C-alpha cells in the first residue's frame, strides 16, 4: 500500500496548517528553518530515501531599488549570481535568474545585460526619480540540511551530517534524469514527528511578496516521496 | 528515526571548504599551487579510478584563462613536498566547455588513477600559465571532484579513521 | 591514568582560547550557545557522566536603571525571580539573588525588601535625578541543554535529548551531598571534539561587565569532569 | 600505635607560606614538606578548609581556584598524582568547618615520604585583590570528630616496611 | 631520478621553525622559559648522548647576557609540567664563545646524555637571569641543538611514527 | 670511468645555455628558482650525494642609497646581517659581509664600523648631495633546498624535504675540513633531466649587476659533484 507522491512549499496534502513558511536570519548567519512538514491527520508514515528520491528548491531574495532623474539603469547585489543550467542568457536559462517589477508603474522591468560574476546588472528601461523598484534575484552562497523532531523540539539529529550548497543546487539542471538531484539519507516519520529544512547563509529568502508577477509565490521547494497511504 | 548509514560516505568537494586552500596565482609562475588540499585529522578520503573534475579556473574579469594554460593535480606527502610517484589529472584549460561539463556524461573529465590520502597527507593544483597572460583569482573560480547527487558518476569516498582495523596497514602505504 | 578535574568559565585549562563566553538571543527566542569547551592542545579525552558528576551554573541578567528627583525606590523586572535555597532573605540566601550598583556613586546599593513573585524590589538608599544604576537578578524560565561537534560543526547530536530549567537550577541547593546536581548523559569527545552548551529563554545572560562589584564575572559555569590525564 | 591522628593548619614549622599576587598561579601560596622520619598518610577522602581571604579578610574572587598538588624532590610539580582541583568561591567557610556534608573530601589517597613537598597552587586569573597569608588558615584533617577523617601520622623508625613505603 | 631514504632523517632544530615557540624573558624569572619546543603529532624526534647546542642569548642591543646568566635544557611530559628525571644541560652564559664555538669541535659544547620525545611532549629552555640585568629577547638571539651539515658533530634523528613495528615500544 | 667535477654559477661545463640564473619572488614569498643545472649535450648522468660531497653559497642583495649636502655617514638595511666566520671585523671576515660603491665618483666606499644586529652600517666617507651608492649586503634570513625535473616541469619531487637556512650558510666557516658542508641527499639525473635550486626568502638576489667591482659576480653558487664521464 506504498504509493509514491509529492509536496509542495504550500498546502496540498497539509492544507497550509501542517506547513509553515520562513525567513532566515541574516545579521548572525544561522542555520536557521524556512520551512517544516508536518504529518497531517491522516497518514501511517512518510519515507525519504535520498540517492532514490527527488527534489527541487527554487530560492530568490528581495530588495528595494529607487531611480533618479539622471537614472542609472545599473545596480550591484550583496548576493553572488550564477546561471542554472549553462549559460547566463536570460531568454534560455530554464527561469531566470532575476526578476523585476517598477512599482509606480506597476509592470515589469526587463533586463538588457547582466555583469555575471561582478554580481552587477545593466537594465532595459530607464527609472524615474524616487521611482521604487522590487527585485528577486536567485539565492546563492548558502548551505542546506534536514533534520527532525520528537514531536516537541527534542530532535533525533539529522538526516544526514553534511550540507549542500545552494550555487551548486542552481548549477546541476532540474529536469533531466540522472542529472537530476539524489541526495544522500534515508528516515521515516510518523504523525506529527515534524521535519524541518535548514539554511545557513548570510542572505535572506523570500517566499510571497504579494507584488512578485510571476504566480504569488517568489520562491519554491518541492519534493517526492513515498507514503504508506 | 533515522536510518543507520555506513562509515563510508560519498560526497564531492569544492572551494568553500574549511580544510581546503587556496590563494592567487600570476602568469609564468607554474609552482605555486592556486589550491592545497589538506588532510584532515582522523579521516582517509579516497578517490576511485575515475571521478570528475570542474577545474573552473576564470580571470579577474571573470573569464577562462587561455586555453594554452594548463592544470596539473598533484599529490604531496607531508614537508611541502611535491611527488612524481602519484600524480593525477595533467590536461589543458581550455578544453572543457564548463557550461556543459559540469552536467553531462560525455565532456565529463575523469582521473587517471585511484588514491588515497592519509590525515594529513596535501594535494596541489599547479597551474601553467604560458607568460603575458591574464592573472588569476579564485572568488571568480571554482573547483570540484565529485559527482555525489546524480545516478552516472562518482564520488569522492570519504571514511573516518576509527572505523577500521587496516588503518595501520593504509599509514604503512602512505 | 583517569584523574578528575575541574573546569570553569575562565580560562584554567584552556587558556582563554580553548573556550568562549556568549550571550544569547532574546528577541527571536532561540536555544542558543552562550560557552563552548574545546579540547586542547595536549588531552587524549574528556568523559562526562551525568548521575556521576557534579555541575554548578550561577546565572545572572543585566539591565539599566535612572533616578529621579522625586526617586522610586522600588522596581519591576521582566526576569522571574526565585530563591535559591529556601526564603528570599537576601542575608542567608547562599548568594544573593540581586546585585545593584550606583555608576554616578560608584558604590552598591542595598536592598530592603523584595515583591517576591511580584518581581518587583524594594530598595535601601534613594537614587537621584539622572543617576544610573546597574542591577544583575538573576536568571530563570530557560532551558538548557547539552550537544557535540564534529571538529567542523557537524553535530552528532546531543548528550541527553531533554532539557533542564533554571528557576529549578537555583532552587536545588547547590553545595550539599546527594542534594547536588547529577544530570543524565555519558559522553566522550577528543582533540578538537568540542563541546558547547545551549541555553533557550528570553532574557538576556551577562558574564562580565567591568563594572559588576563581585569579582570581574557576573556569572559562571562551574563543572566536574574524568580526563585521561 | 604508631599510628597517630592529626589535623594540619598554617602555623606549625615544616609548613611554609607566602603571600601571593593576582595571575600567577605558579606561586605556591603553602609548602608542606616531609619531615625527618615521619611518614604521614591521607585516605582516599579527608577534609580541607581552604580558607583563602584578603588583605583585607575577605574571601577573594570566586573565579580563583585552588589546585593542591604533590611534588617530589628538587622542588618540582608532578601531573600524576593531584588532589584536589576546585575553585575558591564554592565552600561557604563558616559551615563548611563543621557540617558533614559541606565537608570536602580529596580525590584520592596519598603518602609522603621523609622528604616530599606538596604545593597549593592558586589561580587568581586577574583583577583581583592580592592574596594574604596571615589573614588565612588552612587544614587537612578533623581528627576530633567522628565521621570525619584524619591525617595519620607514623614515625619512620618503628617500620619494618619503610625501604617498601620508600619505594 | 631520485635515491631512497630511511625513516630516520638528519636534521638541525633552531628558532624560526613553527612547531618551535618561544617568549621574551626578564631579570630574575627563572620559571620563565624563552623556547618551548613541542612534539609534533605522527612524530618522534631523538637525541643520542651527546649533540651540539649554540645557545645564542642576546640583550635587546644585541649582546650576550651576563656570564652569571644560567641555561637549563629540561625534558616535560604532557600537562605543561617540569620534570627532573630526566634533564640535559645545566650551564653558564658566560661559557661559550659563540664565535668559534658554533664551529670548533673543542669549543663545541654536547648534551649529557640521551633523549626521545613522542609525539607530543614539551622540552623547555629556562634561563637563569640573576637579578638587574638586561632583559632577553628572542629576534636578536638564535639558539640550535644539532650540527647535521657538518662531518663531525651530531644531528636530530626524527622519524615518522607510522613507519615502525617498535612503535607501540617507543610507545611505553 | 667516474671523476668529481665541480659546477659554477657561470658556464662552465655547460657553456652558459644548459644553465640560467633568476632572482626571486619578494612582495608575496615564493619559494622560486634562481638557478638551475640542465645537462649537457654529453654526460651519461650525474651524481650528488649528500653527506659525501660539498656545497658553496655567497649570497647577497642590491640596493640604491642617495646622498645629501649634509650626508648622513649611515644606513639601516631590511635584510638581517651576520658575520661569516666569527667576528664582524671587516678585515678579517674570509669575506666581506658588505661592499659599497659610488656611482658618480666610480670608486669604492669604504666602512667605518657596523651596527651589529641593529642591521645598520657607519661608513669611512662622505657621500655628496643627490650623490649615488650601491651596496650589496649578504642575504640573510631565507630557505633553501633542491628539486628535480623530468625534462618537462613534471617534477619528481624534492631531493631531502626538509630546508636549510641562509644565515645559518654564512655561518658555517667555508673552507675548512669537516666543518664543511654536506647535506642529506643522494640523486641522480641523465640528459635533460635538470636541476633547479630554489629559495624561499623576502628579500631579493642579485647575480650581476654590471657595476660591482669585485669580479663581475655578485653572488655565486659552487659544488662539487660525481660524474659518468
Amino acid at each position: 500500500q506504498t504509493q509514491e507522491y509529492t509536496l509542495s512549499h504550500t498546502g496540498g496534502l497539509l492544507g497550509s496548517s501542517k506547513v509553515t513558511t520562513a525567513s532566515n536570519q541574516t545579521a548572525p548567519q544561522r542555520e536557521t528553518a524556512i520551512i517544516s512538514f508536518e504529518v497531517p491527520r491522516k497518514f501511517s508514515e512518510i519515507e525519504y530515501v535520498g540517492q532514490r528520491d527527488a527534489t527541487r528548491f527554487v530560492p530568490r531574495t528581495t530588495e528595494e531599488i529607487t531611480g533618479t532623474a539622471n537614472d542609472d539603469t545599473v545596480v550591484q547585489l550583496q548576493a553572488n549570481i550564477q546561471p542554472i543550467a549553462g549559460e547566463e542568457d536570460m531568454a534560455d536559462q530554464d527561469y531566470p535568474v532575476v526578476v523585476a517589477y517598477n512599482v509606480t508603474q506597476g509592470a515589469q522591468v526587463e533586463i538588457a545585460d547582466v555583469n555575471y560574476a561582478t554580481d552587477e546588472v545593466t537594465l532595459a528601461t530607464d527609472p524615474a526619480d524616487g521611482d521604487t523598484v522590487k527585485l528577486w534575484p536567485i539565492m546563492g552562497d548558502g548551505e542546506v540540511q534536514f533534520r527532525l523532531v520528537n514531536q516537541f523540539g527534542q530532535e533525533e539529529g539529522r538526516v544526514y551530517p553534511w550540507a549542500t550548497p545552494l550555487y551548486r543546487w542552481h548549477d546541476f539542471p532540474q529536469l533531466k534524469r540522472g542529472r537530476e538531484i539524489n541526495l544522500h539519507g534515508s528516515v521515516t516519520w510518523q504523525e506529527n514527528e515534524t521535519v524541518e529544512v535548514l539554511l545557513d547563509a548570510p542572505q535572506a529568502i523570500t517566499w510571497e511578496d504579494a507584488d512578485y508577477p510571476e504566480g504569488q509565490y517568489v520562491s519554491t521547494f518541492e519534493q517526492d516521496v513515498e507514503i504508506t497511504l | 528515526n533515522i536510518g543507520n548509514l555506513s562509515a563510508e560516505k560519498q560526497i564531492s568537494l569544492y572551494d568553500g571548504q574549511p580544510f581546503i586552500s587556496e590563494q592567487d596565482v600570476a602568469a609564468g609562475d607554474p609552482n605555486t599551487p592556486a589550491l592545497t588540499i589538506e588532510g584532515p585529522d582522523g579521516y582517509v578520503i579516497a578517490v576511485d579510478a575515475g571521478t570528475p573534475i570542474a577545474p573552473e579556473f576564470r580571470d579577474s574579469n571573470g573569464e577562462k584563462l587561455d586555453p594554452s594554460t594548463r592544470v596539473i593535480v598533484q599529490k604531496c606527502d607531508r614537508q611541502g613536498n611535491p611527488l612524481g610517484d602519484g600524480i593525477i589529472f595533467n590536461d589543458t584549460l581550455g578544453r572543457f566547455n564548463y557550461n556543459k561539463m559540469r552536467t553531462d556524461p560525455d565532456y565529463m573529465r575523469k582521473t587517471a588513477k585511484s588514491l588515497m590520502v592519509d590525515e594529513r597527507e596535501i594535494v596541489k593544483v599547479f597551474v601553467d600559465v604560458p607568460d603575458g597572460a591574464n592573472g588569476y583569482d579564485a572568488e571568480r573560480s571554482r573547483f570540484t571532484l565529485g559527482d555525489d547527487t546524480s545516478d552516472f558518476g562518482k564520488a569522492v569516498e570519504i571514511v573516518d579513521h576509527d572505523d577500521l582495523t587496516e588503518g595501520e596497514t593504509q599509514a604503512v602505504k602512505s
